RNA sequence: UUUUAAGAACUAGAUACUAACACAAAUAGUAAAU
């Protein structure tokens, strides 16, 4: 009882009921003429009817164009049928799910069991005493359907299913799941400033552990305010969620919150966005984040998740003050947006503006406050309240790429006891991107 | 809540030949319309987006670093002098 | 029925004195002209219609007749309208762009937006559908004032 | 809640503020900040009296001693000449229970107090207005103006508030009973229900330092800037650096007295003066570390030119040493 | 010199960890006490009792 | 009738104790392991 239920979370069923079919609405939305479909008529399905097994109801009314020639009720692989025993126009689905096991792993007795049984019964309700039944086993992935028949479904339904059964993504977050929980799986770049809208979640700054004075005496934990960081790499406008540390009051270890949370957030951010505002893909160098993100973006299809191939330098981020000045400020948790890149789109593209930041971010996180110093040594010209980073001219912020340049290299030589003369060109480039 | 006017990609091209969508991170790769180039211009894939518009740029500018090098600044390194000169 | 009256009043304009954004008094007017600045983006959206996403315009103008009608009548609650004036007096603000921008990170968040220059918000179905076509119209501003 | 407020005297306002141009006292008020090497009072001079019962406090005058200024529980505020002299300025009245503490503006014009009655006056010093009053549920304990601007209040709930509320500070758990400022603008120390000492950042919500190891009802900062004095209720001073290791040190404590209290020191850090519940002074010579002087003065809670000092307590006199 | 400091130290404490938790909580409860009397003192230099 | 703290400043780290904080990611007070 414990495995299965990680093995469902997030009403991962319900969810698994929406993908499904849902995504039938979609396939068989648009399929209009060569079935003589007036429209795809559904009924709006109470949260209960996926995971609820006592009875079951009519799901998607299909209303024909014009008419239709129910045959005797087959399954969708009995093949041979006379369709004119009646005719109708609304229709239906019953399209189930159920986790079987070593005696039953047979649907097909199951599947016309339900389906007669519920179809001859009162309490299931149909708009039509006519339609079909798919069902599925989740267990063996198994799947069926035993309907009345008018033409030309039957091989929309069977490569149709190839498809659903193959894609249609919950299923393939129970495969990876599964495999979790089972630990079997099979033995044996640039590309970040093309058009389409990609986003930077990273998480080290959500929840921050602060030691302070245990009563007798032991070292004790507790956190500050935190917030989730996220900008696209082009435009440069930051999307701050402020953490405010009233959401962790009484609960649990906040690890697993943390991730939860971030997850919750990054998401509803997505959803309220509009379609031309939405990312395509969204990169992240937690790696801890990819289950709760995901099962978050089931609701998703269209995006895409991609993690990184490649060593990353994130957590600096809150060590350049402003927008930390703005984390410790916080009365209640609400988005702040801001500017990256200072001005960089006049003088640079993005792009070695991108490749001079993630340095800036590095001699950061290495030797720190003589970084600090080196930015603000001389503050005599100021950095203004939209900026960030001291403001220079062109020699300041050339000059300054090299010298944080040479930190990580001579600090480097120097502290993980491997020499810099030694070194090799592509090392060199590796730990400058990575 | 999903937009329904959307279509995932996956739904593009029925037929099992068409192109493989690997949902974990849920990328076409390949593009699904493989047979008819249609009448009107038609998601053309994923790889048809990656060189286009704002990376090749890059990739020219890179290349000037290589070569230039040999012939020292760097592109990711050092990126203002080198983008100048690539200018000039 | 003031607020038939005050709609048909060719005496308001559509700029925000951020000083009445959290009027009691002010209320019925400030609704207005939020009403009447939205109808002005959407005029000149319009007028600019093939240079600037033609395909998200008709979809937005649908989300925000809602609201529309709602300002037009007063009905929308204080916290919901103090939030709204915000994002949209900053807005009116060329370089305050940023600020109108995470004005609206908090009215999406649930949260009161109060004027920067110068607690908490419940969030429904519909209201959700207009609160989203408020990040258009900002994203068609940025434009706009980008592109003359 | 009404209001009512009275004018003492006749001499009014060049169009003058009484709080002004002491100037005229022997020295200097605007003087430099060691008048000498420091002397200890035996003489007292003036009763001053008006309070029927004992004063809650004891302020001078920001800047230099000018005024002084007296919290009286018959819910009460009197400023006096704190130059010995016989007048009492201008009276305040307008709180329902007994005034706690009170603060004054840096500038000097303003002036603010808190009450038991759950309630925060700001006050006009040049005409005993009530400019404005502030909120809560809480009784508000020991609360103190920005240096430069918010009201800093102590709550017997926990908290600390910032008030223009500003930023609330929730970490202190039980009552708070004093807040000093170790660095100006930068830090300040809160002194908690909970024996504990917080420490923090100003206007940022978590506290930089904690420190526990009986309690510490009061205080008090050298005018160097350099020690904390807390008079701790187990009987005992102990000292500690606003400079930035917050370390108590063994070589400098105080233990002559029994006992809420005012610790001062003389300027130029050669005496320390602590007033207690017998009534008797005590003073210490700080450098050497021990009782000097020692008086049964009173029948005391604080204690405030090298010539003197000035205390209050529960007889409800203002004594001049 | 430092190892004889810690056995030196060692030594010289014959409780275990419960004894040395009471010492702590009773000598709390008697700054309690004495705290919440000079509330009680100050209160009565007010007069309310 | 009581009473003497050698006084002040500077500085560094070295041994310790600790902390559900951090290295396809997960453990607790009936039992533990070639
Ligand atoms: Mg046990």
């Amino acid at each position: 009882k414990i495995s299965l239920i990680q093995i469902f979370r997030a009403h991962l069923w319900q969810k698994i009921h929406e993908s499904i079919v849902f995504d039938i609405c979609q396939i068989l939305d648009g399929e209009l003429d060569v079935l003589q479909i007036e429209s795809v008529t559904k009924e709006t399905v109470h949260p209960r009817k996926s995971y609820k097994m006592n009875s079951s109801a009519a799901d998607i009314t299909m209303e024909s164009v014009h008419e239709w020639e129910v045959s005797k009720p087959s399954l969708l692989h009995e093949t041979n049928d006379s369709f004119k025993g009646l005719i109708t126009n609304k229709m239906w689905f019953d399209v189930q799910l159920r986790y079987g096991d070593y005696d039953s792993h047979d649907i097909s007795r199951y599947v016309r069991a339900k389906f007669l049984d519920y179809t001859t019964d009162n309490v299931s309700m149909y708009p039509s005493p006519t339609g079909v039944m798919i069902g599925i086993d989740l267990a063996y992935n198994m799947y069926d359907a035993y309907g009345n028949w008018f033409n030309g479904l039957k091989p929309l339904i069977q490569n149709s299913m190839r498809t659903i059964m193959k894609a249609n993504p919950a299923l393939y977050v129970l495969r990876e799941r599964i495999r979790k929980g089972l630990q079997i799986y099979q033995s044996s770049y640039a590309e970040l400033f093309n058009n389409d809208i990609k986003l930077f979640v990273d998480d080290t700054n959500v929840y921050r552990v602060t030691v302070h004075k245990t009563f007798e005496g032991n070292v004790a934990t507790k956190a500050i305010n935190g917030c989730i960081f996220t900008l696209n790499p082009k435009t440069g406008h930051l999307f701050l969620k402020i953490i405010h540390t009233s959401v962790w009051a009484g609960q649990k270890r906040l690890s697993q919150l943390a991730k939860w949370k971030t997850a919750e957030e990054v998401s509803a951010l997505v959803r309220s966005l509009p379609k031309e505002e939405q990312p395509k893909q969204i990169i992240v160098t937690r790696k801890a984040m990819l289950d709760p993100l995901e099962v978050h973006m089931l609701d998703f299809p269209n995006i895409a998740i991609r993690p990184t191939e490649l060593r990353l330098p994130f957590s600096a981020a809150m060590s350049i003050d402003k927008l930390s000045d703005v984390v410790m400020k916080a009365t209640e948790p609400q988005m702040v947006l801001f500017n990256i890149y200072d001005d960089w789109l006049d003088r640079i593209s993005s792009y070695t503006a991108f490749s001079r930041l993630t340095l800036l971010l590095r001699a950061l996180k290495t030797n720190e406050e003589s970084a600090k110093m080196i930015l603000l040594s001389d503050p005599t010209i100021t950095i203004k309240s939209y900026h960030l980073w001291p403001s220079f001219t062109d020699e300041q912020w050339i000059t300054i790429e090299s010298q944080m340049r040479d930190l990580i290299l001579t600090e480097y030589g120097r502290k993980y006891n491997v020499n810099i003369s030694a070194l090799t060109q592509t090392e060199i480039k590796d730990i400058i991107l990575g | 809540t999903r937009l329904r006017e959307d279509k995932a990609a996956y739904l593009n091209d029925i037929n099992s030949t068409e192109s493989n969508y690997d949902p974990k991170s849920r990328l076409y790769k390949t593009e699904t319309l493989g047979a008819v180039d249609e009448k009107s211009k038609m998601l053309t894939g994923e790889g048809l987006k990656l060189n286009e518009l704002n990376q090749f740029a890059r990739s020219h500018a890179k290349e000037m670093g290589i070569r230039d090098e040999i012939e020292q600044h760097v592109l990711v390194a050092n990126p203002t002098k080198y983008e100048y000169l690539k200018k000039k | 029925r003031i607020q038939e009256a005050i709609a048909q009043d060719k005496t308001i304009s559509v700029i925000i004195d951020p000083s009445q954004i959290g009027s009691t008094e002010g209320k019925p007017l400030l609704s207005m002209k939020c009403n009447l600045y939205i109808h002005e983006i959407l005029s000149r959206w319009k007028a600019s219609l093939e240079a600037y996403h033609p395909e998200l315009f008709l979809d937005t103008k649908k989300a925000l007749f809602p609201l529309l009608l709602q300002l037009r009548r007063n009905q929308l609650a204080p916290d919901l309208l103090i939030s709204l004036a915000t994002v949209l007096y900053h807005l009116q603000q060329p370089k305050e762009i940023n600020l109108a921008v995470q004005s609206y990170m908090k009215l999406s968040i649930g949260n009161v937006a109060w004027p920067i220059g110068v607690a908490n918000i419940m969030i429904d179905e519909r209201t959700r559908l207009w609160i989203t076509s408020i990040k258009r119209l900002i994203t068609f501003e940025e434009w706009y004032t980008s592109n003359h | 809640s009404e209001q009512i407020e009275v004018e003492e005297v006749s001499h009014f306002y060049q169009g003058r503020g009484y709080l002004y141009p002491p100037n005229d006292v022997d020295v200097d008020l605007r003087e430099e900040r060691i008048s000498f090497r420091c002397y200890l009072p035996k003489k007292v001079i003036r009763n001053y009296p008006g309070h029927p019962e004992g004063t809650t406090a004891l302020k001078f005058l920001p800047k230099t001693g000018h005024l002084i200024l007296s919290g009286g529980n018959d819910h009460t505020i009197k400023i006096w000449d704190f130059y010995h002299d016989y007048e009492c300025l201008r009276d305040f009245q307008g709180h329902n229970k007994p005034i706690k503490a009170l603060r004054f503006t840096e500038d000097c014009q303003s002036f603010l107090s808190s009450s038991f009655d759950r309630s925060v006056k700001i006050w006009d010093t040049e005409t005993g207005k009530v400019k404005t009053r502030l909120h809560l549920n809480s009784t508000p304990a020991d609360v103190e103006s920005r240096p430069t601007h918010e009201f800093i209040v102590g709550l017997s709930n926990s908290k600390i508030l910032h008030y223009d509320l500003v930023q609330t500070y929730d970490h202190h758990l039980s009552s708070i009973l004093a807040l000093k400022y170790f660095p100006d603008g930068s830090k300040f120390i809160s002194s908690s229900e909970d024996k504990t000492v917080r420490i923090w950042e100003n206007q940022i919500n978590v506290p930089i330092k904690q420190i526990s190891d009986h309690s510490m009802p009061f205080l008090n900062v050298h005018p160097s800037q350099n020690y904390f004095c807390a008079q701790s209720m187990d009987n005992r001073i102990y000292s500690f650096s606003l400079k930035p290791k917050y370390k108590r040190h063994p070589k400098k404590i105080f233990k002559g007295h029994s006992s809420g209290i005012s610790l001062a020191f003389s300027g130029d850090g050669r005496y320390i003066c602590s007033g207690d519940s017998k009534s008797r002074l005590f003073t210490w010579d700080w450098n050497t570390s021990r009782l000097l002087n020692n008086i049964k003065i009173p029948g005391p809670i604080t204690q405030v030119e090298t010539s003197k000092v000035i205390c209050s307590g529960a007889a409800g006199k203002i004594y001049v040493c | 010199k430092e190892m004889l400091a810690e056995a030196r130290a060692r030594l010289l404490n014959t409780q275990g960890k419960k004894a040395t938790r009471k010492i702590r909580e009773r000598m709390l409860e008697e700054s309690k006490r004495i705290a919440e009397l000079q509330k009680r003192r100050e209160l009565k230099q007010a007069g309310i009792n």
